[PDB]
RNA sequence: UAACAGUUUUAUUAACCUCUGGUUUACCUGUUGUUUAUGUGCCUU
RNA sequence: CUUGGCCGUUAAAUGCGGUCUUGCAUGAAUGAUGUAACGAUACAACAGCUGUCUCUAUGAUUGACUCAGUGAAAUUGGAA
RNA sequence: GACAUGAGUAACAAAAAAGAGUUUAAGGUACCUAAAAGGUAUCUUAGAGUCUCGCCUAAAGCUUAUGGCUACGUCAAGUAACGGCCUCUAAGUUUAUAAUCUGAAGAUUAUGACGAUGAGAAAACUUUGGUACCAACAUUUAAAAGUGAAAAUUGUGCAGGAAGGAUAAACCGUACCUAGAAUCUGAAACAAGUAAGCUAGUAGAGAAUACGAAGGCGUGAAUGAGAUAACAAUCAUAAAGGAACUCGGCAAACUAACUACCGUAACUUAGGGAUAAGGAGAGCUCAUUAGUCUCGAACGAGUAAAAAGGAAGAAGCAUGGAAUAUUGUUGUACGACUGUUUAAUUAA
RNA sequence: UCUUACUAUAGUCAGGACUAUAAAGGUCCGAACGGGUUAUCGUUGCAAAGAUAUCCGAAGAACUAUGGUAAGCGAGUGAA
């Protein structure tokens, strides 16, 4: 069954995993961004 | 005496089940109404189960007479007798012994 | 266990009326303390200097006062002397940025600091019985017991006025025993020179009256220094 | 449940016998003489009279 | 009330301290004073019984209070008994103690004739 | 004070502000000096 | 299965249950009245006039039992071995008064009732007798043979007696308290 | 004649609290720790 | 095969402990074997202890029950 | 997708708990009064508060974090009484540079940059390597005494315990919530879970146990009032017997802590076993006093001084008086041992 | 951001007892804390792993906090 796995998360490793400077200073992070922007999202990270 | 909703125990002396191996729930219920299929598929009448119990009638037989007063208007019977005090009962000559002698019938009758 | 007063009329030991309630005025209910019929009562057992000046600060937004015997505050003045009022209304710890000079007294005698920690110690316990057994305000004045407990506690923070009018009384002679009388005891008394130097003119309005023996100046020592200028009413 | 229960049988458990009895035990106040309810105090003479008796006396 | 596993103290010169009953002769209900009982020699005393003999004995007295006709009740500190044989009469020779009345009632004249006191 | 020593016999109480409340007016614990006098009614700001 | 309760219990623990009781009778004297439940009502009827049997009693166990019972003794004795105890001097018994009114709360819709004292300055009876006798004088009506008999209820034991009772009636006609009140002969003719 | 003394067991069903016991959560008594209120409370001239 | 024979433990031992062992199908670093110490491991016995039981009874609280307010779920081809 | 059935049923029970008054605003009714108004009482919605009672309390309290679908008038040059930004670097990171390796993507080493969970001048005015080091543990030290930190001093064991830099006041944070009563995570107003400091006092070796000063609370009708059947849960007591229960003493009960108390077997790797087993004592009152302390004047007096103290005494059924610490012993199998394991059915 | 191991910087372990030490012990009793032994309850639960009691460790192979590292052709980590 599911877990409290988001007990105790700070939000400044949400920003160093899924952050925007850690996806354009990527090469994979590169596609993500462009794949959520010809989606149309509006939220590209974080 | 009035004894309201009664359980298996003490309307029926059930036995009851265990108390504390392992038991679940199930300490002074009835157990099992029946058997299966093979029985009817239904309870049988006449089972016994919890239900009300007491305000019945309730006869005593063959109590001696051990005082008779005529100034405080009491019968001494010996034993038990159904119900609470100051209740009515009805007092009246053994079924289930010969009457008594002709002449006691006869005095008092005179 | 704690006794509560009632709001009922009763005599002061002041030359002034200090509250409606105050009856008579310059009644002597004890007779004069050692130091009280003493000319020069002076620094027996205190530093050198200490009780010639006294320091009033106050919280310029909610009005909490600190009395110092010493020209700053540290935080045991704070635990010292301000009381639980709920929840969120007593500060942590003291900010630069809130806390003022209120005012400050010196008195004539530059050596008699005597008369300065008994002035100083009146003003601490009339401010204790204004946060405790404050009934002349229950159903007069600011009416704390009208208010809920989130607005009363806010209004027994503001101890502003009241210190105010603690100072016009003590220095007025309000209070049992202490040393701003002079018993001559030759039977004259008479009161001790006094002067308070004020942040802001228009706080030493909170008093109904002051007495004859107070001298007030605008703008407290080293205050300048920090660029920080009176108020001034007439300006 | 074994099958749904019908309108006809539902019916019955519902309204056969759980009717809303009326109040039939009702008098009048002497003092006002609105309806009240019978051994029991008139609310409306009970606050007057329990108010009147707080100012003068 | 003596019932099974209860442990009682046998009071006659038969060789028995310590005896547990392992059943009660003739009836359902826990015997009371006067009634026979199947028991297990457990301890000896300083042709007698040695540890683990099965004999009968009768009750003669029991901590459980026993309702008289009189309304007078009776209460001992413990519960003893005499070792007997199948046929009825006692093993021992001499009884050390008092004994419960309810013997004389209920048959058991022999026991009473060594009896030193009774209650 | 007579005995000084650490462990001398404590008759003080230690809970100096015992039933002493500002929000539900307990009132001072000890009687002080300035205890008899009213309380100095400043001029509302 | 067992015995039937002594008294009711309130859905309360022991120590709940006793200090609801104290509470209701150190209300009662300090209130002289108090609106509450019915069977709340009925079970301090008999700890109310436990109390007050305690206050007519010399012995100083009937003060020290009284003493354990409110829950403010240094401001309640006196007045329950002073007033109290002299209102109640030639009464026998049956110091309280228990009145059943309409649902104090709404919500619940759960029976109440009011619990004073006999002889007080807040006798409701009292009161709504001499309502009726102002209503009957001031309508040129005849008072009923149950208005008689509780005017001689709430006058017989009572100090000032007929005058307090009359002093009422007096002060609730000056005051109109009977405007708008319904004659007794056209209620048959009522439907509402 | 009087007086005195003696005149089954077990099992089961039900009823009943006189007796022997069990229970007692608003009874009485004793008692420990601590708290609250009231009263009272040391020596000396 | 089997509750193997014998001895002790139990009033009664398919159990436990000791011993005899012709071991369907023990065995030596897939280690063999005997102690001290340790164990919320597993089995067996003793003393004490108790409602575990003989045999249940009474009492307390919260639910259950009734009134007022709010208001579910699995389930259901249709049902006299 | 709408609407039925179950059903107006279950549920609104963390074993803290409520009772009686007062009162504000808006509105709905009845009466007084017919000039509208206003007054008296009452009900509804959203509040506030007084007295009494109880619960939490090394918390269910206060001050602040992580965090936040709670709300936006939250105010600082620095220290006392503040963090960030900034400077330095750790573990590591790098679409930076150079070299090298490599099917492309990339990888490697060096350097640089970056990176806190660490280190950063002064201030109640201020701007070399034991000649050692600041890991663990122990000890000593702000001089009236005692306690707890800071830092330092000295020593001990082996498991041998960072790096780098030094040395006239901008910008950002500041509200509220801390989980038993409206805010965090658990799908939510969930009996769960989450960091730091403080956390009255009495009494104790103690943060154990019991009481509980202040404070908070006794939930948003997400409930309230009654009655006190069966049965269930969670508990209390019990005649006689004391495992006869049962797969099995499961559960429960007995036992229990304390003393500078007495005593303690087989066996043993010589350490143990052992707090073995088994006994003794305890509260109140008091004779007595070597020193310490106090009072008066060596001596005398005093426990309204700490202690010591005895074969002293009193009362009760009972003085480990209430609460807290869950029996003893014996024979085997397996595994030496302390430990670890299937998060959420197997802890061996 | 759960979890396993490693890693860097930090933090916590009332009191008492035995032992050769004032400090040298995977020592002992027992809170915090960390585990989860047995039992009951709950099972559309308060809870998609909870409540109560009982039990185990509690100076160590201990526990905890903020970061970092290693996982999905080969298998990361693993007192398995
Ligand atoms: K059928
Ligand atoms: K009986
Ligand atoms: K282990
Ligand atoms: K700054
Ligand atoms: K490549
Ligand atoms: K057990
Ligand atoms: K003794
Ligand atoms: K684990
Ligand atoms: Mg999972
Ligand atoms: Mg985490
Ligand atoms: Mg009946
Ligand atoms: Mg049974
Ligand atoms: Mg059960
Ligand atoms: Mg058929
Ligand atoms: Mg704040
Ligand atoms: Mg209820
Ligand atoms: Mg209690
Ligand atoms: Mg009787
Ligand atoms: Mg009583
Ligand atoms: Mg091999
Ligand atoms: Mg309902
Ligand atoms: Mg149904
Ligand atoms: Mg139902
Ligand atoms: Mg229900
Ligand atoms: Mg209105
Ligand atoms: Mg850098
Ligand atoms: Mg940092
Ligand atoms: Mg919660
Ligand atoms: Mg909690
Ligand atoms: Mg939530
Ligand atoms: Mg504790
Ligand atoms: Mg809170
Ligand atoms: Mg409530
Ligand atoms: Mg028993
Ligand atoms: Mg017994
Ligand atoms: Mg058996
Ligand atoms: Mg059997
Ligand atoms: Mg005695
Ligand atoms: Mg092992
Ligand atoms: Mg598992
Ligand atoms: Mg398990
Ligand atoms: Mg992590
Ligand atoms: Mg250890
Ligand atoms: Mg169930
Ligand atoms: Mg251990
Ligand atoms: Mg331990
Ligand atoms: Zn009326």
């Amino acid at each position: 069954g599911p877990r409290p796995t988001m007990s105790g998360a700070t939000r400044l490793v949400q920003k160093r995993r899924h952050g925007f400077l850690s996806r354009v200073k990527t090469k994979n992070g590169q596609k993500t961004l462009k794949r959520r922007l010809a989606k149309g999202r509006l939220r590209l990270s974080a | 005496r009035g004894m309201g909703f009664a359980g298996g125990m003490k309307r029926h002396g059930f036995a009851g089940q265990e108390a504390s191996h392992g038991n679940s729930l199930n300490h002074r219920t009835i157990g099992s109404v029946g058997g299966s299929q093979g029985s009817g598929s239904r309870v049988l009448p006449g089972k016994k189960m919890p239900g009300r119990m007491g305000a019945q009638q309730h006869t005593v037989q063959n109590l001696p007479i051990l005082m008779v007063d005529n100034e405080l208007g009491i019968v001494v019977v010996k034993g038990a007798v159904a119900g609470h005090k100051g209740a009515v009962v009805k007092v009246q000559d053994a079924v289930k012994k010969a009457p008594p002698p002709e002449e006691f019938v006869e005095a008092t009758k005179q | 266990s704690t006794h509560p007063t009632t709001a009922i009329p009763k005599p002061t030991t002041a030359v002034l009326k200090t509250s409606p309630l105050a009856e008579e005025t310059a009644v002597e209910l004890k007779s004069p303390s050692r130091l009280q019929l003493k000319s020069e009562p002076g620094n027996k057992g205190n530093p050198k200097g200490h009780g010639d000046r006294i320091w009033a600060f106050h919280h310029i937004e909610q009005g909490q006062v600190i009395y110092s015997t010493k020209p700053v505050i540290s935080h045991q003045h704070l635990i010292r002397q301000q009381p639980f009022t709920g929840k969120n209304l007593v500060p942590r710890k003291i900010r630069k940025d809130y806390w003022r000079p209120l005012a400050m007294i010196e008195l004539a005698g530059k050596d008699q600091g005597a008369v300065g920690r008994s002035v100083y110690q009146k003003l601490r316990e009339f401010k204790k019985r204004h946060e405790l057994d404050w009934a002349n305000e229950a159903e007069e004045g600011r009416k704390l017991m009208h208010k809920s407990k989130r607005e009363r506690g806010q209004e027994l923070n503001d101890q502003k006025p009241n210190s105010v009018a603690d100072m016009a009384a003590v220095l007025a002679g309000a209070g049992k025993g202490n040393l701003m009388w002079q018993v001559s005891r030759l039977v004259k008394r008479q009161l001790r020179r006094a002067t308070v130097y004020w942040t802001n003119e228009q706080d030493k309005f909170h008093a109904r009256e002051w007495s004859d023996n107070v001298s007030h100046e605008v703008g407290i020592p080293g205050e300048a220094e920090k660029k920080r200028m009176p108020i001034r009413m007439s300006s | 449940p074994k099958k749904k229960t019908s309108h006809m049988k539902k019916r019955h458990r519902q309204m056969a016998g759980k009717a809303l009895k009326d109040v039939t035990h009702l008098n009048r106040c002497p003092a006002c003489g609105n309806l009240k309810r019978m051994h029991h105090l008139c609310s409306t003479c009970l606050g007057k009279l329990k108010g009147f008796m707080d100012r003068n006396g | 009330m003596i019932q099974l596993k209860t442990m009682l103290n046998c009071i006659d010169n038969s060789g028995a301290a310590l005896v547990e009953c392992a059943m009660v002769v003739g009836q359902k209900r826990h015997a009371s004073i006067g009634d026979r009982i199947v028991v297990v020699v457990q301890k000896q005393r300083g042709t007698k019984v040695k540890r683990g003999d099965i004999r009968h004995a009768v009750v003669v007295r029991t901590k459980q209070k026993v309702q008289r006709r009189d309304g007078s009740v009776v209460r001992f500190d413990d519960n003893a008994c005499v070792l007997i044989n199948k046929a009825g009469d006692p093993i021992g020779s001499r009884i050390n103690g008092v004994v419960g009345q309810e013997l004389r009632k209920k048959k058991w004249s022999k026991i009473l004739s060594m009896a030193p006191m009774q209650a | 004070k007579r005995h000084k020593y650490p462990t001398a016999r404590v008759t003080r109480d230690n809970s100096k502000q015992r039933g002493e409340s500002a929000l539900r007016k307990s009132g001072t614990r000890w009687k002080l000096s300035v205890s008899d006098e009213p309380l100095p009614e400043p001029v509302p700001r | 299965a067992g015995a039937h309760v002594k008294y009711r219990h309130l859905s309360r623990s022991s120590a709940h249950r006793q200090a609801l009781l104290r509470n209701l009778v150190t209300s009662l004297i300090k209130n002289e009245t108090i609106h509450t439940t019915y069977p709340k009502a009925k079970e301090a009827q008999r700890l109310a006039e436990k109390l007050i049997t305690l206050s007519k009693r010399d012995t100083e166990t009937a003060r020290r039992s009284a003493q354990g019972i409110l829950y403010t003794p240094d401001q309640l004795l006196p007045k329950l071995f002073g007033e109290i105890r002299e209102r109640y001097a030639n009464r026998p018994g049956g110091y309280t008064r228990v009145l059943r009114t309409e649902p104090k709360d709404q919500y619940s819709q759960a029976p109440s009732a009011i619990l004073e004292l006999v002889d007080g300055p807040k006798d409701m009876r009292f009161a709504m007798t001499a309502a009726t006798v102002a209503r009957d004088r001031e309508q040129k009506t005849e008072s009923t043979d149950l208005t008689k008999k509780n005017m001689d209820k709430v006058t017989r034991f009572r100090k000032d007696g007929m005058r307090a009772f009359e002093d009422m009636v007096a002060s609730l006609r000056d005051m109109k308290f009977t405007a708008g009140a319904i004659n007794p002969k056209e209620w048959k003719k009522l439907d509402r």
